[PDB]
RNA sequence: CCUCCUAAAAUGUAACGGAGGCGCCCAAAGGUUCCCUCAACCUGGACGGCAAUCAGGUGUUGAGUGUAAGUGCACAAGGGAGCUUGACUGCGAGACGGACAUGUCGAGCAGGGACGAAAGUCGGGACUAGUGAUCCGGCACCUCUGAGUGGAAGGGGUGU
RNA sequence: UUUCUUGCCGGAGGUAGAGCUACUGGAUGGCCGAUGGGCCCCACAGGGUUACUGACGUCAGCCAAACUCCGAAUGCCGGU
């Protein structure tokens, strides 16, 4: 009359943080993820634990390249 | 200025013989010999590894090149085999070395087979490749008769540019192999 | 008495009884069939009983198909037990049946006994059902 | 313990600069490794203490 | 051909019991191998 | 503490709901440069057989990734070889996540190095578990203090 | 007025639904027939046989919270 189940880990709050069109500073975390479900594009780096972060100011833009989902930063212009 | 006898016997007339026999579209079509591969599948080295030393020494003395040790790519207890132990030695013969080696085979070792009744023509691949195994290593004059601790045979594979069985068999017959007829 | 050889998960959520059937809505192997007009879990004992009834009324000839396989398990807790302390143990096998689903299939020479056997089977099922035929 | 904590000291100034772990059964000997030693200001050989 | 890891190779000469001689290469350091039965001396190659 | 489902296509979400794993390991299974592509099947081969080693062909991912599950990886993060210790010191714009205390990523600068022709990469491991606040005490080092003064005892700082 | 509501624009999903020779499993009826059982020859080599068990493949009809070649409506983030 007991279950061998009942234990679980904490939620890691992964997911996309800055969606397409948002303006980000350099170094902002754009998406937290386990694998490379999204691959880095232009001006976007890849962390040790596979989070993509902006390398330069601009506007986030998603896209594809040879069947790969990518995240890019578009260089917004001067005011 | 140096040219092995089998290479010469190929180049002078096997070209024209095969060309007139098969009416090829052009010269590059004509089948030729690429490489010959000699290996000892020891296998029984799993119990004791020192068999590999005799195997590699015999291959070295019969081919003029030292072999490389082939390790196990899978683990199998039914044979009592684990990942990566010395299981076989291979020798790859190309060029004039292959040419004079298989001349030596076709002229010296094979006649020294005990009760040589021939080599089966049906031993081909279906893609122009000939392979035949051997049960003993004493045929080559380059092994002393008192050097044998135990018998250790070989597999000899001949790789040719022949498209399939017909031209493969034709080239090997023209080369002088002792085939049967049935 | 139909039971799957194995299942990946022995304990499962209940099958949902929503909507109407989208596959297996037409008679395909035999001449006449039984079509469901309700939603209901149908156990393997009910299928066994209906199959036996059709066979008995049909006697020698004819062939019977069962397009419904009970692969969904249901669990029940031991009796006289309070709530909690884990999930029950699997002791029914059912197949989810939506209206429009064709359950059984018959191929027999004569229409009268074909329909009579099909009705005999229908009276053993927990659903409202009707007999359908290949022609539109 | 099998994998204990070892401390590596610079061979020149004998300062305990780094602490790490190694398998003692696999590596019964002291660990020779070149590491940056701050006060020496350059990469000097280090030995397990 | 690597430097010195291979067994040495010497041009050799083979003469048979039929009196026919060759020119070839082998590991035989003596530079010549004497054989009893050769290609033209075997019954199979002679057709017997 | 970690992984999946429940969880209702952002995040989060309960129950004595459904399944598993962890309290390690590796001195290379880390860094770098360069090269390679599996599993499976067909055919032919001395022992050798379904399956050891060899050869040819078909084979785009079904093999494998130290270890659970998921997300990834064939452009390889999978296989191999050479050199090597960045499994660094002083830092760190900007962020994620959050009751708080914890936790996580990070471009870039300097020193002093590894590899590489160079560009460049390197602050452990494809990623997420492999752990324990504070107090109290031990050891090493420091251009701190030293109960009248010179020392010393004790106390501080840094690493552990 | 930065909050909120409506219109438009930019986004990333994987639920509902559906689909499966698109994966992992489950699973119905045929066709073909490996393998094995036993029978049949009897040698034990050398060959034809069988209520069968029936692989692999193939034709049709299906199922799944921990299946996905697909995939909404809403909701969420940002701009206007
Ligand atoms: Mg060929
Ligand atoms: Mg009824
Ligand atoms: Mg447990
Ligand atoms: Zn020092
Ligand atoms: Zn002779």
């Amino acid at each position: 009359s007991s279950s061998r189940n009942g234990r679980d880990s904490a939620a890691q709050r992964l997911g996309v943080k800055r969606f397409g069109g948002q303006v980000v500073k350099a170094g902002e975390i754009l998406v937290r993820q386990r694998g490379t479900h999204f691959h880095p594009g232009v001006n976007v780096g890849r962390g040790g634990d596979d989070t993509l972060f902006a390398l330069a100011p601009g506007a986030v833009e998603f896209g594809a390249k040879r069947g790969r989902k990518t995240v890019n930063i578009v260089p917004v212009a001067r005011p | 200025k140096a040219l092995p006898r089998l290479k010469q016997r190929y180049r002078e007339e096997i070209r024209e013989a095969l060309q007139q026999e098969f009416n090829y579209a052009n010269v590059m079509q004509i089948p030729g010999v690429v490489k010959v591969v000699v290996n000892m599948g020891v296998g029984d080295a799993a119990r004791d590894a020192k068999l590999i030393n005799g195997a590699i020494n015999d291959l070295a003395l019969i081919t003029g090149q030292k072999p490389e040790v082939r390790r196990a790519r899978k683990s199998i207890a039914q044979f009592k085999l684990r990942e990566g132990m010395p299981i076989g030695a291979r020798v790859t013969l190309r060029g004039d070395r292959m040419w004079e080696f298989l001349d030596r085979l076709i002229s010296i070792a094979l006649p020294r087979i005990r009760d040589f009744r021939g080599l089966s023509p049906k031993q081909f691949d279906g893609t122009g490749n000939y392979t035949f195994g051997l049960n003993e290593q004493s045929m080559f004059h380059e092994i002393d008769v008192d050097s044998i601790d135990r018998p250790r045979g070989m597999d000899i594979t001949v790789v040719t540019t022949a498209t399939n069985d017909a031209e493969g068999r034709a080239l090997l017959r023209a080369l002088g192999f002792p085939f049967k007829e049935n | 008495m139909l039971i799957p050889r194995k299942v990946k998960h022995r304990k499962q959520h209940h099958p949902e009884q929503r909507g109407i059937a989208s596959g297996g809505t037409s008679v395909s192997f035999g001449d006449y069939g039984i079509q469901a007009l309700e939603h209901a879990y149908i156990t393997n004992r009910q299928i066994e009983s209906a199959r036996i009834a059709i066979n008995r009324h049909i006697k020698r000839g004819g062939k019977v198909w069962i397009n419904i396989f009970p692969d969904r398990p249901l669990t029940k807790k031991p009796a006289e037990t309070r709530m909690g302390s884990g999930k029950g143990s699997p002791e029914w096998w059912v197949a989810n049946v939506k209206p429009g689903r064709v359950l059984f299939e018959l191929s027999y020479p004569d229409e009268k006994t074909a329909r009579d056997a099909l009705t005999r089977a229908i009276h053993k099922l927990p659903i409202k059902a009707r007999i359908v035929t290949r022609e539109e | 313990d099998v994998r204990p904590k070892i401390t590596l000291a610079c061979e020149v100034c004998k300062h305990r600069n780094y602490i790490t772990k190694k398998n003692r059964r696999n590596d019964p000997d002291r660990l020779e490794i070149k590491k940056f030693c701050p006060n020496c200001g350059t990469h000097q050989p280090h030995k397990e203490s | 051909m690597k430097t010195g890891i291979h067994p040495e190779y010497v041009d050799t000469t083979v003469q048979c019991g039929c009196g026919h001689s060759f020119t070839t290469r082998s590991t035989k350091q003596s530079g010549t191998i004497v054989v009893e039965v050769c290609s033209q001396c075997h019954p199979f190659y002679t057709g017997k």
